[PDB]
C-alpha cells in the first residue's frame, strides 16, 4: 500500500460528499468501524467525545438517514482539498495514515468560507478489491464550527 | 426607536434589540459587569494550586485560577499598565502571572506584585515617589462554586448563588452534578445571531417537536422567580444503540435543560450530560462553548453509552443542528423589520408548572429579567 | 456631511455613498417605498406553487404563482418571531410553514395556521384575542409588464405603465416581444456602494472611453419623466465569430440598455440579450444578478451566437468585467473626500432625453428622482 | 493513462495562470476545443452560458489577447490548489476526467480571498506524445464572483 | 465621550482607540493637517515619470518624479467623479488619465483635459463655467530630507528641517549619508489601533522586557548605555543603545556579527517622526517603516530594508542576516507586531478607563536611561495638540 | 533519478514537520550549507535579496527553531500546509531545481483561521545517503503582506 492508493481512495471519499453522493460514503467503511470528528485540543488532551462519533457502519448510514429525512438545516456543499497521504506503518493490506485537508463550506447562496482543516488520522484494510477504512478520524485544526456541521468530514 | 418596547408587557419584543449596537454596549454594562452570576469553568477543570484559565464574562477577558487554599479567584484579563492581556494561554499552571509587555506581575488574586524597574535601573528613571502599586490592579470577580460550576460576578450586590438561583434551580442543579465529573469533550459553535436569539431558543418549550423532526421521524416548564433561570423536564434505525441507554437517576426525568442568566445551560438528555456557556461577540453574532460530561464512576460501557449519545447534541447534533441555524433564520428574517416586534403571547404567565408544547412563559421570563437588569420596564 | 450643495444635481455629496444612516432612510424610503422593485421573470415561475425568494433593498421577499396565472409577493418573515419562511432559492410548494414553529401561509403570505392555536388539552396556546387574520408579513403589490415580475410595499406607488412612462414601456416591448428563456444565472458583487453602479449603467459618457474594447454609430438617451428610468442606444481578433451576429429587430439599434429605478436593467447588445437586479448589500458593497436570455424560439446556430456573444457581458465580460471594478475604483478613490463633491455637469443641468454621448444627463436624473424618493430636494 | 499523468498536466496548465505567462494558456487545448467557466447552478439545470465562453482555441488566444492589450483591471494574482483528478473513462489516448480546484486571488495590495473553488470536467486527447485538452469545463461551486474575472480559471 | 483626565499625559483614556469619530477627526486634524506624511525614498522614483502610490493616513496619494527633476505629490482621486486616478503600485508614465472618463492630468496633479469638453458635432460637453484650472485633486506640498520624501495637505506646516529639529535631522543624517538601495520590501498587518503601534515604537520601556532574545542567548555580552531624545514638539524621538567578542548559545553567531561603519559607538538608533515613520539602524541592519492608520482596529507596518549602495558582497550578506532581527520574523520585531493586538483585546471591557503611564516622570523631554515613557507621553503631547484635545493645568 | 513524487513525498514530510509543530526536525530536511529564505513575488520579481527568513546554513535553521522554543513571545496557534503537485525544472539521478505550489493557513489557539500566506517554493535539492535534501528553498509568497507576525517558517 503507497501513498497513491490511499490518495486516490481519498479522491473518491471526497468526490462522494462534494457531489452530495451521500448515501455512497458509509460504503467507504469496514461493517465494524470508527469515525470521529474532533479536534486538536481533545486529541491533545486524549478526550474521547467527537461532534461525530461511530463505531459501526450502521450509525453512519443513519446518520444519512437523518440528513435525507428529518434534519432541517439550508443547503450549502463542500470542496474538499486534500494533500498527499503520510504512512506510519502499512502492509500490503493494512495502513496506518494521516491525510492532511481543507474542506470550503459554500453556501447556497454563494458565500464561501474555509469551514474546517486538519488531518485524517486512518487505520486502512483491503476487502476483496480496494481499501477500506477501519478508523477515520477527523482531527480538525480548530475548536470552532461555524453555526452547525451538516455534512460529515 | 427601534429599541421601544411597545409595553409593560413581554408579549412584543422590538426586533431593534437584536441589532442596536448602543443597547449591546449598556449589555456589556448593566447584564454582563451588573447583578449577576457568569459561568466560567468547572472547579475539576482546575483542580491543583495555580492551575488557570482564561474566559469571558460577556466581551470582558477573565481570568479564573486555582490558588494554595483551595480557593478559586478570577479577575479582568487586563493588565493595569496599559491594558495587555495578562495571561495569553487558554489554560495553564502558573506562581505569578506576569505581563509579556513590561513583566508587571500579579498574584493569583490580581493584586499588582511587582512593577519593572518601579525604583529606576542603575539610579536612572523609574516611576515617581508618589506612585503605588496597591493603587492599581485589574477589576476582581466575585467568585461563588455550585455543585462544581464556577461563576463570577463584577458586582458588590448580586446576590449568593443560591438566592439567585432560587431553590427549584438549586435542587435540579444537585440532581444533575451529584457526583464528581468529568470532561469528556469540548467543541466551540459560533452562532450567526445575537447571543439572545440563542438564549430565548433554549428557553423555548414551543419549539422542541416543532422545529425538531429527529423524534417523530425514527412536556413541563419552570420559570425561576426572576423569569432569569427556567427548567424544560421530561418524565427505523439501522443501529438502535444510538438511543440505548441506562437507568441512573432514581426519578425517570429523561430530559432536563436548565438556563441561569445570562447565558448558562446545564443539560441532561437521557445519559447526555453537558454544560453550555453562552457569549456575545459582535451584534449580529455569538458563541456557544459545550462541556461534554461524564461521571468520574462511568464503567467502559456507560461511558461508550455517553459517547453515542453525543450524536444528539453539539454542533452536529440530531437535535442541537437545528438550534444553531434557528437564530440565524431570526436574525436574516428581520432585516427590513428593525421597527417592528416578535409576537410571543402563547401560555400564561402563572406561579408554578406549564405544559411545554404550547407556553412562551420561560421566553417572557428572559424578557422580564433583561429589562429589570437593563432599565427597561414600564 | 451629506449635504447637498443646491437644488441642482451637477454636485453629488461624496457621502452620499458612505452615511450608514442616509442607508437605513434609503430602505424605508426608497426600496419600501414608492417603488418598484424588479423580483424575477414569470417565465421562471411557470406553474403554481413555483416560488423563488429574493430581495426588494435589505428586504427578503418571496414571489410565488398561484392558482389562475396570479403571482403573488409578500416579506420573507414569519409574523411569529421573524424567521425567514421560505430557506431555499427556489422550489415548489402548495404552503408555506415556518421551519421554527410551524406557522403556515397560503401562497399569497397570509397566516392560516398557528401551532396548538387553541391549546393542547386546553392548556396554554392564545389568548382569545388573538386573530390569525390580524399577523401577517408584510404583502407586496405585484406588477408584471412584458414577463417582468416587480413589488412594491407602496400602495400609493402609480402603475409599472405609469412608472416607466410610455418611452420605456415601448423600449421594454421592443426586446421582450416574444417568451424568452433563462440560459444562465450568474451573480457579480460589487465593491461599491448600489449608487455607484447604478449611476455607472445610465452613464452614456464613459461608454467609448472605459471600454477600450468596443473599438479594436448615431448615439443618444431617453429620460424618463421622474428622472429614474433611462435607455442608452447605438444605431485583430484571431476567431470574430466573438462578434457575428443576425439582424432580430425591425430597427437596426444595436445596442439597447435600459434602466429602471432603483435597481432593474434590461440589455440588449447585438444579439446578447439579459436582465441585471441591483441590490445594496453594505453601505461600501453591493450585488449585481444576470439573467441571461434567450428566445424560445431560437434556432440552434442562434443559440450559439448568444453564447458566444455573452462574452461581452458578465463577471468577464470584455466590456462588462469594466463596469464592475469602476464603482470599487470611485469607493476607494474618496476614502479622504466625505466633505467633497462629485462634478456632474456635461451636457449642463439637463435631465431630459438627449441626443448624443458628451452627456451626464440621465445621471444627473437618477439623483433627480434619489432625492424626490429621499425628500433631499432643496 | 491514469492520475498522475493528468495531474502534471494540470500542474503545468496552473503554473501558467499563475506565473502570469499567459500567452501559453491557449496551447493546453486542441484547436477544436470547448471552453466554459460555469457554476453547480447552471450546471444542475442544463443551462449552457458560460462566464467565459469559447468553442476554438483562437478565441481563447483572444481572451488573453484582450486581456494584455485591452481590457481596465486592477493587477492581481491567482493560486491554483488542485486535488487528485478521477478518471470516468480512459483509453490510451482519450479520457474523461474531473479535478477539484481552489483558487485564490491575491490583489497586487495584498488581500488574499478564496476567489472561486470546485471542479474542471474534462476531456483529454493525445496530441503526438503530450496531453490535450479537448474540453475543460471549470464547474464553480459558488454563483457569486467577487468584483470581475479576467484571469481563466 | 472622550475625555482626558488632565492636562498631563500620565493619563490616556482607553476609549481613544476605539472611538469612530475621534478617527475621522485624526484624518482632518493629523493625516491632513500640520504635518508631513512619509511617502517613499527619492531613490524610488528616480526617472521621469517614475510613480508611486501610497496613503497619507487614509487618503490614497500619488507621488511622481517630473522632468524638472523635482517630486511633486497629489491625492489620488479624480476630480470628475472621484475615481483613483493611478492604479498601480508603481510604474512610469507622461501624463496620469483616469481610466474611467479620460481625464488628463500632469503631474503635479493639475487637470489638462477633460474628454469632450467642448461637446461633439456641437453638442453637449462642459458650461462656461467650467475651468480645468479650478479642478483638481488637492494637492500636497512636498519636502524632501536626505531622500526622505514627505507630503503634507497643510500650507501652514513648518518647513521639514523645522519640523523636524536639530536633534531629529542630525540623527537622520548620520544614517542617510550616502546613496541607499532598497533591498527588501514587506509589509505586516498589524491587528491595533495605529496609534497602539507608534507608541510601541517610542516606549524605550520595554526594550528589554518584551524581547527576551537577547536576554536569552546571551553568554558574553558588554554592556551599554542606553537613553532617548524627544524633539520639543513630543511627536519625535531615537532610543539609542551604544574578551572583545559576543557570544551566544547560537549554534551560528554569525547572525550576530557586523562591522564598524558609523565611526559612532551606536549600536541601536530608532528613530520616528510624527505621525507615522521609522528610520532605524539596529547594527548593519538599516531600514525604513510607513505605519498607515486602516481600521479603527487595524493598521499597516510597510517595511523598506537598506543597504549602501557601496556595499560589498560580504557587507551586504551582514545585512541579509542580521534583517532576522527585523520585520514579521524579526528576532525582535514579530513580538511588536503582537503587544498592540494583547492592548486593543485587554482594553476590550475597559473603553472608560486610562492607561497609566508614569515612568520617567510627568514630562515629555530627553532622558538618559530605558526606563522611563518620556517618548511615549510625548507622542500624546503631539497628538493632543493636532487634535485640540489639551487642557489647561 | 529524482522525479515529481520523491519530491511530494518529501514535501509532506517536511508540511507534516511543521504542521505538528515536531520543529526540531525542520533543520534536517536541509543541507549543512543550505539557502532558505522567505519572501514574495515583488521582492523576486525585482530582484531585492532580502528575506522575513533568511538562512545560509543549516545552523541558522536550528537557531531560528530555538530562539522559538526559548525565547520568542507569541500566541500560540498552528499552520495547516496544503501544497500541489512538485514540478521539475532540472533534473539527473542526485539532483534537480524544482518549484511546488503551497496554501499556509494559521488557526489561532482561540479558533480563527484564516489563509496565510500561499504561493510557490523554488527548490534545489540534492541527494544525502538515500533520500532528498534541500540544498536550496525560497519560499515565493504571493502576498507582499504578512498579518501580524511570522512565527513558524513556511
Ligand atoms: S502593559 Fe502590562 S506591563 Fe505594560
Ligand atoms: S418564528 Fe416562525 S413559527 Fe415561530
Ligand atoms: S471619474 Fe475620472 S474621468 Fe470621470
Ligand atoms: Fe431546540
Ligand atoms: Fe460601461
Ligand atoms: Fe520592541
Amino acid at each position: 500500500i503507497h501513498e497513491i492508493q490511499i490518495a486516490a481512495f481519498n479522491a473518491a471519499y471526497a468526490k462522494t460528499i462534494d457531489s452530495d453522493v451521500m448515501e455512497q460514503w458509509p460504503t467507504f467503511f469496514t461493517k465494524d468501524c470508527h469515525y470521529r470528528v474532533t479536534n486538536v485540543d481533545n486529541h491533545a488532551e486524549g478526550l474521547a467525545a467527537g461532534i461525530v462519533w461511530a463505531d459501526s457502519q450502521d450509525m453512519l448510514t443513519d446518520r444519512i438517514s437523518a440528513l435525507r429525512e428529518a434534519n432541517i438545516y439550508e443547503r450549502h456543499r463542500y470542496r474538499h482539498i486534500l494533500g498527499l497521504p503520510s504512512i506510519q506503518s502499512a502492509d500490503a493490506t493494512q495502513a496506518s495514515a494521516s491525510t492532511p485537508f481543507l474542506v470550503l463550506r459554500i453556501m447556497h447562496t454563494g458565500e464561501t468560507e474555509v469551514f474546517a482543516s486538519g488531518e485524517y488520522h486512518d487505520k486502512f484494510t483491503t476487502i476483496d478489491g480496494k481499501l477500506r477504512l477501519q478508523e477515520r478520524v477527523a482531527v480538525c485544526d480548530s475548536t470552532v464550527t461555524d453555526t452547525l456541521m451538516s455534512l460529515p468530514l | 426607536s427601534i429599541i421601544q418596547w411597545h409595553g409593560a408587557t413581554n408579549t412584543r419584543v422590538p426586533f431593534g434589540i437584536y441589532t442596536d449596537t448602543a443597547n449591546a454596549d449598556q449589555e456589556q454594562q448593566r447584564i454582563y459587569r451588573g447583578e449577576v452570576w457568569n459561568y466560567l469553568c468547572l472547579e475539576s477543570e482546575i483542580p491543583e494550586a495555580g492551575d488557570f484559565r482564561t474566559t469571558f464574562a460577556g466581551e470582558t477577558p477573565i481570568v479564573v485560577v486555582r490558588d494554595a487554599d483551595q480557593e478559586i479567584y478570577a479577575f479582568e484579563n487586563r493588565c493595569a499598565h496599559r491594558g495587555a492581556l495578562i495571561a495569553l494561554e487558554k489554560s495553564g499552571r502558573t506562581d505569578s502571572f506576569q505581563c509579556v509587555y513590561h513583566a508587571w506581575s500579579y498574584n493569583r488574586q490580581g493584586d499588582l506584585t511587582g512593577v519593572a524597574f518601579e525604583k529606576g535601573v542603575k539610579g536612572q528613571g523609574g516611576m515617581p515617589a508618589s506612585f503605588c502599586k496597591e493603587e492599581h490592579g485589574p477589576r476582581k470577580l466575585r467568585v461563588a462554586v455550585f455543585c462544581g460550576l464556577v461563576f463570577g460576578s463584577f458586582s458588590e450586590d448580586v446576590p449568593s448563588i443560591e438566592d439567585y438561583l432560587g431553590p427549584e434551580i438549586c435542587e435540579r442543579i444537585e440532581r444533575v452534578l451529584h457526583k464528581p465529573v468529568e470532561v469528556i469533550g469540548r467543541f466551540t459553535q459560533k452562532l450567526p445571531n445575537n447571543w439572545k436569539l440563542y438564549f430565548e431558543n433554549v428557553k423555548d418549550s414551543y419549539h422542541a417537536s416543532l422545529l425538531h423532526m429527529f423524534f417523530t421521524t425514527f412536556g413541563g416548564v419552570i420559570v425561576d422567580e426572576s423569569g432569569g433561570h427556567h427548567v424544560s423536564y421530561s418524565m427505523r434505525l439501522k443501529d438502535p444503540s444510538l438511543l440505548e441507554g441506562f437507568e441512573e437517576f432514581e426519578d425517570g426525568v429523561t430530559l432536563q435543560i436548565l438556563s441561569v442568566f445570562p447565558g448558562f445551560v446545564l443539560q441532561q438528555i437521557q445519559n447526555s450530560i453537558a454544560v453550555r456557556q453562552l457569549l456575545p461577540k459582535s451584534i449580529s453574532s455569538s458563541e456557544l462553548n459545550w462541556t461534554y460530561l461524564g461521571y468520574a464512576d462511568d464503567s467502559a460501557e456507560q461511558r461508550k453509552v455517553r459517547l453515542k449519545q453525543a450524536n444528539l447534541i453539539g454542533p452536529a447534533g440530531f437535535i442541537s443542528m437545528e438550534d444553531g441555524a434557528v437564530g440565524g433564520f431570526v436574525q436574516r428574517g428581520i432585516a427590513g423589520a428593525a421597527n417592528l416586534d416578535a409576537v410571543i403571547e402563547m401560555g400564561g404567565d402563572h406561579e408554578g408548572s406549564s405544559e411545554g408544547r404550547a407556553t412562551e412563559t420561560s421566553v417572557r421570563g428572559f424578557w422580564k429579567a433583561y429589562r429589570k437588569h437593563m432599565g427597561q420596564e414600564m
